[PDB]
């Protein structure tokens, strides 16, 4: 029923063919087409009731990616925490250097 | 048998020999000169570096070296022009009371609640401060001392005696009697054969050096004459006493002329000191205050408040260019 | 003007060396040729002890000069010219000079003649009796202490102390309650 | 091991910066365009 | 536009990192991981409008994916989002007014001070050597913390550049406060060896006072700037829901715990010197007196908006108040300057 | 100039009664404490009485409190010691003393001997 | 003695006191120009600042 996607699927593969082959993966430029297609993978719809979450597009336009941007890097940013084994001590070491220095000056007080 | 009663005829002599010769006050004269403004006196240098409160201090003949006396138990000699400070003497005994400059810079002496006044010598052939001599006989502290010249100098003591000493030989030539309190400072005449003396008896004694004796004798103060300075032309003397009130006496006249008093003013005076001309009168306070006195008029000229404990000593320089006044802050400030 | 500044530097320099080992000296004056020395160390604290040595009997100007020491020793004869009314007077006259308003007191004490309030006068709480002690004569000595202790508290301006004693480390601890209650007051707590 | 963020009242400034960067981050976002709470046309 | 931007990149990844019973969805905002069966799903709230609070989560109801009535297919609760997020930015500006001011007064009141501490000089001590330290910390600090809430995480087109200018600004930021909770840590170590201690005035060194105010507090800045960029390198270090902050905010409530035992010391002192002879408001007076310069208001509510309200008042207003406590209502500068202005 | 010149004093019954004048000169006499003191044959100088500037403070010593009594009139700047039961040991030379401090609460060196602001005293035998 | 001192004292030649006061205004008023603290010294004589 919802045999649309190619429609605009290869449309997309064909003007693809514009930018850089390599360019395929740098989000600066094509995202602008892919906010074409998306804009065609919800326009042909609104006919008969689908709605925005299409889960019987998900693996076409899955595939219309494999098609074309395939053997990338994936550009991750990671916010991870110590593994709770350096976590504590580099907490622990100013407390204790703290105290240490605060008895010192105390010592050297009466000296 | 009772002798104290010619004592009183002859106290009735000398009052009524002093009211014949009293036709007007210095104030009922002193009417033509034109008052002298309000004197705006302020603080250019400020000598740091004495460890506690400060009691005397001594200008040099060349109105830039000047002696301190702390009871730090240190004797600073500082250059008032760069601040630097070109001596500084250890003492035996930090209770230091007065010392004095003398007039060659070769020298310089100082003295308190030891009966020792301690002879310095600056001109060593080594370069170091080492003491030359120490004149030992009185039998009280040292309130003041002053030079007469490199051998000789003069001293006033808590024993209510005067003496002058022999610096080689370290002996008494002369020793002024006459005082029933404790001799608190002592002023030089112009010419450093006499000298007056204001002792805790509310009473000031004019001294001659090469005969000994007590020649006039001056009264109307009403507690403790606690500073004494002769005036430039060496024919009168200004008194600071416990009263708070100063007094200006004269020689010749052999009366007391001028009385400095204000109602505000509860506190006695510690120091007072005139300028080159005499027309002003500075005195310092008890309070942490220094009034400056019109010497003819009797009116506050001006007030000096930098001070934040007593004003202990005062000094003017020879040339009357700059006033120094040492406080128990152990502070040392120069007015201009 | 280099030879100024280089004898200057050298004088400063030996002025903070000589300013340390001075503000790390208690100094002591005792009451009770011309001023006797006297320096002893407790706890490797410094004290400098003055006596007064071939001075005269009149003493408001001269005792002026001992305004900044830790506490002033006052020795009086507890134990005839009525010497403890001379005493009384002198440790009055200390107690409300303007001078010696801020300076403590180290009250040290070594029939009713004299004293018609020895009648009425009831030992207080803050007596204790020593161990092996009448009552009379502890009574007397808390009365003369009490006699002092008056004079003590009518004054209510100055930053001085009193402490009574009926013997170094007795001076130890009162120089050491000075310094820590001068510290409180510069502190605005005290 | 302890709570969220930094609970001591010392770091004050610290948790109203990161809301004041969270808030008032990048510059230029649009708002919303149809009714979120109560409708069910809300994605 | 940045919004639809975003939502692109957020698409780009989704489906780069999902193509490697309730299953995974892609509700055209948030990607979403597979999860049980009767299991609630959750996704802390994007930034992508500037209606929606990021702070906040939204959820997934499983069963199917939860189909909304009136809608026969999946639905997503973002109510929990744009709900209070008004009075948010409302209560975040007035804090940080709040902030601003409260400083700017502390700065003012602090250099005045400063100024009269370092003209008079008749006050010179070590005492008054260490309050003129912690006064100059004060200002650093503070006038940092001003330029770093102004300009960064308020103007992020500054901080937009993703630099390392904004780290080394967190990492100076960080170095001052240790700094002034240090010298405050410091005075009260001095007050200490005063008081309690028998150490006579104008006898210290005052070298080991100077390491621990300004040399120490460099050591959990490094640590912290090191473990950041090893582990949370996050854009510009402006987060605080990681727990590195500890680094620099834990040798800061130590040295709070180390001054509030030497408050109970002196407290101590002050009672048995006091005894002698009404004592509890004297002591509760001096208790006041020292709480500001010893930090104390800050451990003793340890650790719901009137408690941060009351936080930022007085973090903001401690310099406000040692300055008018221990300069202004002080005797000795009282009496001195009262003594002086009579000449000008 | 202070004289401080006394008045009265002479050879009495036991338990008679006497009073000493202490004209004032040469001095504000409001303005300064006024103090008694005694010199008995063979002993030292001995503090009786004194009175403040205003009049109120009051302190004898012992052995003459409820006995004698204390009293200055500033406006003829005079001294009076009302003696009353007398007694023996009360045979002494009464100086009148002024300590050189006004507007002080100590009053130093009354009793000090070569001490200024000091009358010769009268004798008072009994 | 105390008595021969006031015989000493009694036998001088005084002078009365409006000689003296004309003597102190005269040299008060000789000397007031050569006195730097009456008048204000620029800074160009003043050496303290």
């Amino acid at each position: 029923m919802l045999e649309r996607l190619p429609l605009c699927g290869k449309a997309f593969a064909d003007m693809m063919g514009k930018v850089d082959v390599w360019k395929w993966c740098n989000l600066s430029e094509f995202i602008v087409y892919y906010e074409s297609f998306t804009n065609c993978t919800e326009m042909e719809a609104n006919v008969v009731g689908c709605y925005w979450p299409n889960p019987l597009a998900q693996g076409f336009i899955t595939g219309i990616h494999r098609q074309f941007f395939s053997n990338c890097t994936v550009d991750r940013v990671h916010l991870e925490d110590p593994p709770d084994e350096v976590l504590i001590p580099l907490i622990v070491i100013p407390v204790v250097l703290t105290v240490a220095m605060a008895g010192l000056v105390v010592w050297r007080s009466k000296r | 048998d009772q002798l104290r009663q010619e004592a009183e005829q002859l106290k009735n002599q000398i009052r009524d020999a002093r009211k014949a010769c009293a036709d007007a006050t210095l104030s009922q004269i002193t009417n033509n000169i034109d008052p002298v403004g309000r004197i705006q006196m302020r603080t250019r240098r400020t000598l740091r570096g004495h460890l506690a409160k400060i009691y005397a201090m001594h200008w040099g003949t060349d109105s830039r070296l000047l002696v301190s006396a702390s009871q730090d138990g240190k004797l600073i000699i500082w250059d008032s022009y760069t601040t630097n400070k070109v001596h500084a003497i250890p003492l035996r005994s930090s209770w230091v009371m007065t010392c004095a400059y003398a007039p060659s810079g070769n020298y310089v002496a100082c003295g308190g609640l030891d009966n020792i006044c301690s002879i310095y010598n600056l001109k060593t052939r080594e370069g170091n401060v080492r003491v030359s001599r120490e004149l030992a006989g009185h039998t009280g502290y040292l309130s003041c001392c002053r030079f007469l010249d490199d051998n000789q100098i003069v001293t006033s003591s808590g024993d209510t005696t005067c003496a002058l000493w022999d610096i080689e030989t370290g002996q008494q030539t002369t020793t002024f009697t006459g005082h029933t309190g404790d001799v608190m400072s002592l002023s030089l005449a112009p010419d450093t054969r006499l000298f007056v003396s204001g002792a805790c008896d509310a009473s000031a004694k004019l001294w001659d050096v090469r005969e000994g004796m007590c020649r006039q004798t001056f009264t109307g103060h009403e507690s403790d004459i606690n500073a004494i300075c002769f005036f430039p032309n060496g024919n009168a003397f200004a008194t600071g006493s416990d009263d708070a009130t100063c007094r200006l006496f004269d020689l010749r006249a052999d009366q007391e002329l001028m009385t400095y008093s204000h109602d505000n003013i509860i506190c006695g005076i510690t120091s007072v000191s005139f300028s080159k001309s005499g027309r002003l009168l500075l005195a310092g306070y008890d309070d942490f205050n220094c009034n400056v006195w019109d010497a003819l008029k009797a009116d506050r000229a001006g007030v000096l408040a930098g001070h934040d404990n007593r004003v202990s000593c005062l000094g003017v320089t020879d040339d009357g260019m700059a006033v120094a006044t040492g406080s128990w802050d152990s502070f040392l400030k120069i007015w201009n | 003007e280099k030879a100024q500044r280089e004898a200057n530097k050298k004088i400063e320099k030996q002025l903070q060396k000589d300013k340390q080992v001075y503000r790390a000296t208690h100094r002591l004056l005792l009451l009770g040729s011309g001023i006797f020395e006297t320096k002893f160390q407790v706890d490797k604290v410094n004290f400098h002890m003055f006596d007064v040595g071939a001075q005269r009997d009149e003493r408001r100007k001269w005792i002026q000069c001992f305004n900044d020491v830790t506490a002033i020793i006052f020795v009086v004869a507890s134990s005839q010219t009525n010497r403890l009314q001379a005493a009384l007077k002198l440790f009055d006259s200390i107690w409300n000079n303007k001078w010696l308003r801020d300076t403590s007191v180290i009250l040290f004490l070594n029939i009713e003649d004299y004293f018609p309030e020895f009648a009425r006068y009831t030992t207080p709480e803050d007596a204790t009796p020593e161990p092996g002690e009448d009552p009379r004569v502890t009574r007397a000595k808390y009365f003369i202490r009490d006699e002092f202790l008056r004079i003590s508290t009518a004054s209510g301006d100055g930053r001085h102390y009193c402490y009574p004693h009926f013997n170094i480390r007795r001076v130890f601890n009162d120089c050491r309650d000075i310094i820590q209650r001068m510290h409180l007051r510069q502190y605005e707590l005290l | 091991l302890l709570r969220v963020g930094c609970v001591l009242g010392t770091c004050q400034v610290q948790n109203l910066s990161h809301r004041l960067w969270q808030l008032m981050g990048p510059a230029g976002r649009q708002d919303s365009a149809p009714v979120d709470p109560s409708s069910p046309h809300s994605y | 536009g940045v919004t639809r931007n975003k939502i692109m990149t957020a698409q780009y990844e989704c489906y780069q990192k999902i193509m490697q019973y309730c299953n995974r969805t892609w509700d055209g905002w948030l990607c979403w991981n597979d999860v049980a069966a009767g299991t609630e799903s959750m996704q802390l709230c994007p930034d992508y409008f500037q209606d929606f609070d990021p702070s906040e989560k939204v959820t997934k109801i499983c069963d199917n994916w939860f189909r909304h009535p009136a809608s026969n297919r999946t639905w997503t609760n973002y109510t929990q989002c744009n709900v209070n997020t008004h009075e948010k930015v409302k209560t975040a500006l007035n804090l940080f007014y709040l902030t601003i001011i409260g400083h700017g007064l502390s700065i003012a009141s602090l250099l005045i001070s400063l100024g009269i501490f370092f003209y008079f000089k008749s006050l010179s001590c070590q005492r008054i050597t260490l309050h003129k330290n912690l006064f100059f910390s004060f200002v650093c600090n503070s006038v940092v913390t001003i330029i770093h809430l102004t300009a960064v995480a308020n103007n992020q087109a500054l901080v937009a550049t993703n630099p390392v200018s904004c780290k080394v600004s967190q990492f100076i930021h960080l170095y001052l406060m240790g700094c002034n909770y240090f010298w405050m840590l410091c005075e009260g170590i001095y007050l200490h060896t005063l008081i309690v201690v028998a150490v006579f005035a104008e006898k210290q060194h005052l070298m080991w006072y100077y390491f621990l105010g300004w040399g120490f507090p460099l050591i959990p800045a490094c640590i912290h700037a090191i473990a950041r960029s090893l582990y949370y390198n996050d854009n510009c270090w402006i987060s605080s829901d990681t727990h590195l902050l500890y680094i620099i905010h834990g040798p800061i409530c130590a040295a709070l715990l180390v001054n509030l035992f030497f408050l109970l010391n002196i407290v101590r002192v002050l009672i048995t010197k006091l005894k002698v002879t009404n004592l509890y408001m004297k002591a509760v007076r001096a208790t006041l007196i020292l709480v500001p310069l010893l930090g104390i208001e800050f451990v003793l509510i340890p650790w719901e908006e009137v408690y941060d309200y009351i936080m930022h008042i007085l973090m903001h207003f401690q310099g406000l108040l040692v300055s008018t406590i221990f300069c202004f209502f002080n005797g000795e500068v009282q009496a001195i300057l009262r003594r002086n202005w009579n000449q000008y | 100039q202070v004289q401080l010149q006394e008045s009265g004093g002479g050879l009495v019954q036991p338990g008679g009664s006497l009073r000493l004048s202490c004209a004032a000169s040469g001095f504000t006499f409001s303005n300064y404490k006024m103090n008694w003191v005694r010199q008995a044959p063979g002993k030292g100088l001995e503090w009786v009485s004194d009175i403040s500037q205003s009049g109120a403070s009051i302190s004898y010593t012992g052995s003459v409190k409820g006995r004698f009594t204390i009293s200055r009139d500033n406006a003829k700047n005079t001294l009076y010691l009302q003696m009353n039961s007398l007694k023996p040991e009360d045979t002494a030379v009464y100086y009148c003393a002024r300590c050189p401090a006004p507007f002080t609460r100590d009053c130093f060196d009354v009793t000090s001997t070569t001490y200024a602001y000091r009358g010769q005293g009268t004798q008072v035998t009994v | 003695k105390l008595v021969e001192q006031l015989k000493m004292e009694a036998n001088i030649d005084r002078i009365k006191v409006s000689k003296a006061a004309a003597d102190l205004m005269a040299y008060c008023e000789a000397h007031a120009k050569e006195d730097p603290l009456l008048t204000p010294v620029p800074a160009s004589e003043n050496p303290f600042r």
